[PDB]
């Protein structure tokens, strides 16, 4: 595997980024990170995270160069077009989003319902005890001069 | 500026998600030309050919199972393979994305892709490759994606993100993502010697 | 395409004075200002260019020119097609020029 072939290879396709601006380049190269500080990759959660921080590096740096230019970066939201997911697929999303939303519900209420069913007839008891011992101070009170 | 344009050809026996994969990759990249199917290897270059493409993607399959990938400059440039085995489509409800089609992608590598003549070859073929030009007739004008590389255990993984703000911003995972290797690198297009091979 | 919208409904931008923008990002003020008797005029006798949907890059219909009415006529009535190809050419017979032995 002699690097020569690559190298040669590289002459030929390498294009002259350092001598255009970086609008045309368009790429950011995250590099002074080998990605070696990844812990345990295998965890299938901290691999996400890195890649996560890897990412947001070059955005930071892209938001930088791009504002250096004169190209806008933020969407205006005004503009619309073809969004890459259709909004069939958006409200599929939104739909399972709102499924989510009412099994939580549903859980909140089984854990709920069935208790105050079974302390109905104690709340009630409670109540009008309460009810009766305010009765019976305030009377007591007026009584009392 | 940076010109460029790629050529999507999918061989006999792309699944669903293979088939899926595909279609979403072409909407990402405005700059990208869809063929009916393949059957046999060089034809490929005089199809980018008939399209003036600077660029093809090959989709191999040897079976339904394993994805492979070929990416290569049509003309006279090297090609490399990709094994292909973790997929995730587009049509999965897990990740929302708003990201508007065909617009400018913002890269991001590691130093592993410096760390290596082969590696830097990689790195730059995606660049181009996958770098829409700043006045594609397809582009949007404005920012919305971003695509994300890194590559550890000699493989390098892809993700894409998208970006949004607050009333300073953040990213939520969009787009497909999967694990390629670097399998085998020939000095010509699906041709001439094998340079390199794991 | 001029306009980086995709196939999405026209339906947006009504109450705007643009129709999203183009290229490097800058807004496509609405030309297509006209005034009700130009309007109503074009709805009655409709204009031969007349098509119906309108144009990506504008709210003024996408009419078409004559040539392309011409080109659509010819097509759709089996007329040639490819002008100035003489359609009875001689049969230059090629190969009986050589004989066998």
């Amino acid at each position: 595997n002699n690097t020569k072939a690559m190298k040669h290879a590289l002459e030929r396709v390498q294009l002259p980024w350092k001598k255009h601006s970086f609008q045309e380049h368009q790429s950011v190269t995250s590099e002074t990170n080998t990605d070696e500080h990844i812990k345990d990759i295998y965890d299938d959660t901290e691999r996400e995270l890195a890649f996560y921080k890897q990412s947001l590096d070059a955005v930071l740096v892209a938001r930088d160069e791009l504002k250096r230019l004169k190209v806008p970066f933020k969407r205006p939201l005004d503009y619309f077009a073809e969004m890459v997911k259709s909004d069939e697929h958006m409200d599929k999303i939104k739909g399972k989003l709102i499924e989510e939303a009412s099994d939580k519900k549903a859980r909140e209420e089984a854990r709920r319902q069935r208790q105050l069913k079974k302390f109905g007839k104690q709340v009630q008891n409670a109540t009008l005890q309460k009810r009766q011992l305010e009765k019976r101070e305030t009377l007591e009170k007026i009584k009392s001069l | 500026m940076n010109k460029q344009r790629t050529l999507l050809i999918s061989s006999r026996g792309v699944n669903y998600r293979h088939r899926h994969l595909i279609q979403d990759l072409s909407g990402l990249l405005p700059h990208s030309r869809k063929e009916p199917k393949l059957d046999t290897l060089q034809q490929l270059n005089e199809i980018a050919e008939l399209y003036n493409c600077n660029n093809v993607l090959f989709f191999e399959a040897r079976k339904h199972q394993d994805l492979y990938l070929w990416l290569s400059k049509p003309p006279n440039g090297p090609t490399i393979k990709f094994y292909i085995q973790n997929l995730h489509t587009m049509d999965e409800l897990n990740f929302t994305g708003n990201c508007l089609k065909g617009s400018r992608p913002v890269l991001s590598f590691d130093q592993r892709f410096e760390s290596s003549p082969h590696y830097q070859l990689i790195k730059e073929l995606l660049v181009h490759n996958f770098g829409v030009p700043p006045n594609a007739r397809k582009s949007k004008p404005f920012i919305d994606h971003v695509m994300s590389f890194s590559i550890v255990d000699d493989k390098i993984w892809v993700r894409t993100y998208e970006i949004s703000h607050s009333t300073d911003i953040s990213l939520v995972e969009i787009g497909p993502r999967f694990v390629m290797t670097v399998i085998l690198i020939l000095e010509g297009s699906f041709g001439g010697p094998k340079i390199y091979e794991n | 395409t001029q306009n980086t919208i995709g196939n999405i409904p026209l339906s947006a931008y009504d109450e705007m004075p643009h129709i999203g923008y183009d290229i490097n990002g800058k807004r496509i003020m609405r030309p297509a200002k006209g005034s009700a008797l130009d309007q109503l005029l074009d709805s009655i006798e409709l204009p031969e260019g007349w098509t119906g949907l309108l144009d990506k890059n504008s709210g003024s219909s996408l009419n078409l020119t004559k040539e392309e009415l011409e080109l659509i006529s010819k097509i759709q009535r089996n007329e040639q097609t490819d002008d100035s190809i003489n359609p009875y050419e001689p049969l230059i017979d090629w190969f009986t020029r050589h004989e066998e032995v």
